[PDB]
């Protein structure tokens, strides 16, 4: 996981064909939950694209345990918007990880989803709506 | 006192809270061609539409009176269809609702088999299923193809 999934994410170009890859490794029955962590704070590390967003979801979908320190990380980068995939990820960790979002967590969500262009904006504003 | 609520029970159909079939006091047919010439000779007449689909959604934001309003409804007067796919049926209102009803399915990606073992996804697709009349394809068309793109693995 250290050695291949930075490069590839960070190089250029990156596209399906590798992707496809991230998010089979990270399914695997055998990736333990420590090493679910362990390739969750790799992940952290890297710059936020649309690749990053759908190897995340797909880490996040086996609902791994987190600190919540390691959770405010996740939040902050989280809240720092236009596509479909920051989305559904958005929505993922809104709902399996409600029990551990705070007040400030919630508002920094309301405020990366403001804009109307992203899909599925309603059904975020409830999920939202939920956690308050 | 909404909008929705009283134009369905001046057109005719009983709005049961949720747990059991909503009744109706006219035919299926009646009851379209009255909710249609009721909008249509209401005054604000465009306006309307928009009004009556955004009541609907503040309506249908409560789940179980959605549960209901998919479900098949009871005639009084001996097994019929349900009241979406009659509002739907009437061509002024079908784009809003299709747009409704696809912005708010991703609520049930991960809530399967809540209560009575009712997957409400496989439910809300199935409304669309066997259409008299298609007002948008183009429309319809992408929506559910971004849809398809996005969803987890059962549901997509």
């Amino acid at each position: 996981c250290s050695a291949l999934l930075d490069p590839v994410l960070q190089a250029p170009g990156t596209g399906p064909a590798q992707t496809e890859l991230l998010c089979c490794l990270v399914k695997m029955e055998s990736l333990e939950p420590d090493a679910q962590v362990l390739m969750l704070g790799q992940i952290l590390e890297l710059p936020w694209k649309e690749e990053t967003f759908l190897v995340l979801q797909s880490l996040l979908e086996r609902q791994v345990e987190m600190t919540p320190e390691k959770f405010s990380v996740l939040m902050e980068k989280l809240c720092k918007t236009t596509s479909m995939a920051y989305a559904k990820l958005m929505l993922t960790v809104m709902t399996k990880y409600q029990a551990n979002i705070t007040e400030t967590q919630r508002l920094g969500l309301a405020m990366a989803l403001e804009p109307n262009t992203t899909f599925l904006r309603k059904s975020l504003k409830a999920a939202l709506k939920h956690l308050g | 006192d909404s909008i929705f609520v009283k134009l369905l029970k001046i057109s005719g159909i009983i709005l049961k809270t949720g747990e059991s079939q909503n009744q109706l006091a006219v035919d299926q047919i009646a009851f379209q061609k009255k909710l249609f010439q009721t909008l249509r000779r209401h005054p604000s007449y465009p306006k309307i539409i928009e009004e009556f689909v955004s009541g609907l959604e503040s309506y249908i934001e409560d789940e179980d009176s959605f549960r209901n309003c998919l479900l098949s409804c009871e005639r009084l007067q001996s097994y019929s269809k349900s009241l979406i796919k009659l509002l739907l049926g009437i061509d002024i209102l079908q784009p809003a609702i299709i747009k409704t009803l696809f912005e708010k399915l991703p609520e049930y990606f991960f809530e399967n088999k809540n209560s009575d073992e009712i997957n409400i996804p496989r439910l809300i697709v199935s409304q669309l299923k066997w259409l008299d009349r298609v007002v948008d394809g183009k429309d319809l068309t992408t929506k559910i193809m971004q849809l398809i793109s996005i969803a987890p693995e059962n549901l997509q």
